[PDB]
């Protein structure tokens, strides 16, 4: 009966009888009536079509539609689509979460891209090191002046920019004067680098090495491939 | 100082650190552990927190273990049904093999 007066209502009254409805807990109904991209956004959360919502945000035109929306998303486990979402929203945190749960260095490019972007030096490191460049993170290091530090790992996983680096941050020191601010050796000396003879460089470790890097570990898995990193990895590694 | 260790190329001492601080709560953390590893025993509490079967399928399935993961996600009544890229591709290598150190103790001279 309603339906014929329905024609003989608009915009607004749709709204406040949408609300009625929704009242009535005919959601969907709630839904088809629909009318305000705010009023169809909120009952769009509760409802969850998820496409549909989408069309309804069609270009959101706000992250925080996205954001809410993220967890929304995430919750219906809807990810491949909830990717695209935060990821249009490039909302990086959440994200990040899903992203090194199962894994993904394309995901990182991109991020690395965005590590790039973030503004706080330490992230961006975890990302270097876990695509796994030293290289990468030794370069972040530029930048911030994280100058002690670098060295360490520029040291530990040889790049052997311990030589190189550690030439600068002396020069630092060695703006501010002192012999012992000043601070010097590499090959020998203070230091005796490649004559000490011990534990971050070499071929034939690092052939096989070589190789490693491309298999996977394995123990017993799936198509989401091995690496392992523990006490068979020390054991290797050492030979 | 966590950082430190694992710069340096040994396991050990971040791990009871990792324990000290895990058992200090955590939901965005338990991170530092797992990466220089293969094996994290985080998962254990991990699914405590998350406990939707996915975080833990996610991580779960390489040690050959998907498997777990999946028995409770059924028993919820599963609510997974799309996924996006992730499949481990990012490489957690690096570090120290033999010849041109690690760093637990550094020489250097006034000199």
């Amino acid at each position: 009966m309603a339906d014929k007066v329905l024609p003989t209502i608009p915009k607004e009254q749709r709204t406040r009888v949408a609300h009625f409805l929704e009242k009535q807990g005919f959601k969907q109904q709630a839904l088809t009536v629909s009318t305000d991209p705010e009023h169809r956004f909120e009952l769009a959360l509760q409802l969850g079509e998820l496409k549909i919502a989408y069309q309804l945000a069609v270009e959101a035109e706000s992250e925080q539609k996205w954001k809410q929306l993220a967890e929304l998303a995430i919750s219906k486990c809807q990810f491949s689509l909830a990717q695209e979402c935060l990821h249009h929203a490039q909302d990086y945190g959440g994200l990040l979460l899903l992203a090194t749960a199962s894994g993904n260095a394309s995901m990182v490019n991109k991020l690395a891209e965005g590590a790039e972007r973030d503004g706080k030096n330490n992230v961006a490191f975890m990302s270097y090191f876990l695509q796994g460049k030293l290289d990468a993170c030794l370069e972040l290091l530029i930048r911030t002046g994280r100058l002690p530090e670098a060295a360490f790992l520029a040291r530990t996983y040889l790049p052997s920019q311990v030589s190189r680096v550690v030439k600068l941050w002396r020069e630092n020191l060695s703006k501010v004067n002192q012999k012992a601010a000043e601070s010097l050796a590499d090959p020998t000396e203070y230091e005796n680098l490649f004559p000490g003879l011990k534990e971050a460089f070499v071929v034939e470790e690092w052939v096989k090495e070589t190789h490693a890097d491309l298999w996977p570990a394995k123990q017993y898995p799936l198509v989401t491939p091995n690496e392992e990193r523990n006490v068979m990895e020390e054991a290797k590694g050492f030979q | 100082l966590s950082f430190l260790y694992l710069i340096t190329g040994n396991l050990e001492k971040l791990r009871k650190m990792m324990k000290i601080a895990e058992i200090r709560k955590d939901m965005s953390g338990h991170y530092q552990n797992a990466l220089y590893l293969g094996d994290v025993s985080e998962r254990v509490r991990i699914l405590k927190n998350c406990g939707q079967k996915s975080l833990a399928y996610l991580s779960a399935a390489t040690h050959g273990l998907d498997e777990e993961a999946e028995s409770l996600k059924e028993t919820f009544d599963p609510e997974k049904e799309t996924i996006p890229d992730i499949d481990p591709n990012a490489k957690l290598l690096q570090p120290p093999a033999p010849i041109m150190p690690l760093d637990t103790n550094w020489p250097l001279l006034t000199v």
